[PDB]
């Protein structure tokens, strides 16, 4: 794949401020620090999973945040989760940086061994400085409680444990770390469960609900979240 | 395995590369 | 979703 990888060096050739220099010197490099291979988590039946999933971030985390401008692993999100998942295990194999989608698709395949944890996806628009931002988190439930997985740029913007006892609580929770870097939350996209088995031929419902939060107002965007709650128990 | 030590050399470029960007 | 913040 030369295509590909010239791709990437002349894209930081651009956005580098020093662009060319910079690739020069580790292209030309002989000697470079070779990065260990991130060993997969694997869980005794004994280990809680609110550990498990300490360990899933972990090793999310592991694997950094792709800031090369070139992200490695396309993820089309029409693919059926049978196709998201082999796509989860390469990653797994190649062991490259990765952004926030990607670690919601690999927060699937490490939790797919845990049936009683419930996940979901949560994305966010957000505005600031007439510009638009999308993320989005791997939220869980685990025992009547909501957490979240992801990857972020900002650390509050990813990890929350298992803790919260409402979703709006968890909601809330990220418009509030959105708000402390100026950041309104303009809207709230709500996926459905997504299924154990790795071999399901259906897409991830990216869009069950989706939230327009300046146009719900306070206690209506809280009734909102809580019937989307109530609908995963379906 | 021809492929292997190509994978760990860009592996370890993409690292280097990632470091360097933050 | 590429800003990721």
């Amino acid at each position: 794949d030369e295509a590909t990888w010239e791709r990437m060096w002349k894209h930081v050739a651009k956005i580098h401020p020093d662009g060319e220099k910079v690739a020069q010197r580790i292209r030309g490099a002989t000697d470079l620090p070779k990065i260990p291979i991130p060993s997969v988590p694997t869980f005794q039946p004994s280990t809680p999973v609110p550990e498990r999933l300490e360990a899933v971030q972990r090793y999310i985390r592991e694997l950094q945040y792709n800031h090369t401008g070139t992200q490695f692993f396309e993820i089309k999100k029409s693919r059926p989760l049978t196709g998201l998942m082999d796509l989860a295990k390469e990653m797994t194999k190649e062991a490259l940086p990765i952004k926030c989608l990607e670690a919601v698709i690999l927060g699937i395949y490490l939790t797919n061994s845990m049936p009683t944890l419930e996940r979901f996806p949560i994305s966010f628009k957000t505005y600031f400085s007439g510009n638009y931002f999308r993320h989005i988190v791997l939220g869980v439930n685990f025992a009547g409680r909501y957490g979240a997985l992801g990857m972020s740029r900002r650390e509050d913007l990813m990890y929350k444990p298992p803790a919260f006892r409402t979703l709006s609580e968890l909601v809330l929770d990220f418009e509030a770390a959105y708000g402390r870097c100026w950041h309104v939350l303009k809207k709230v996209k709500l996926g459905q469960s997504v299924s154990h088995d790795p071999h399901s031929v259906e897409q991830i419902e990216w869009k069950h609900s989706v939230l327009d939060v300046e146009r719900l107002g306070r206690d209506d965007f809280r009734k909102e979240l809580e019937r989307h709650a109530r609908d995963m128990r379906l | 395995s021809a492929q292997q030590e190509l994978k760990q050399r860009q592996r370890a470029e993409i690292y280097a590369l990632n470091r360097v960007m933050t | 979703e590429g800003e990721c913040y």
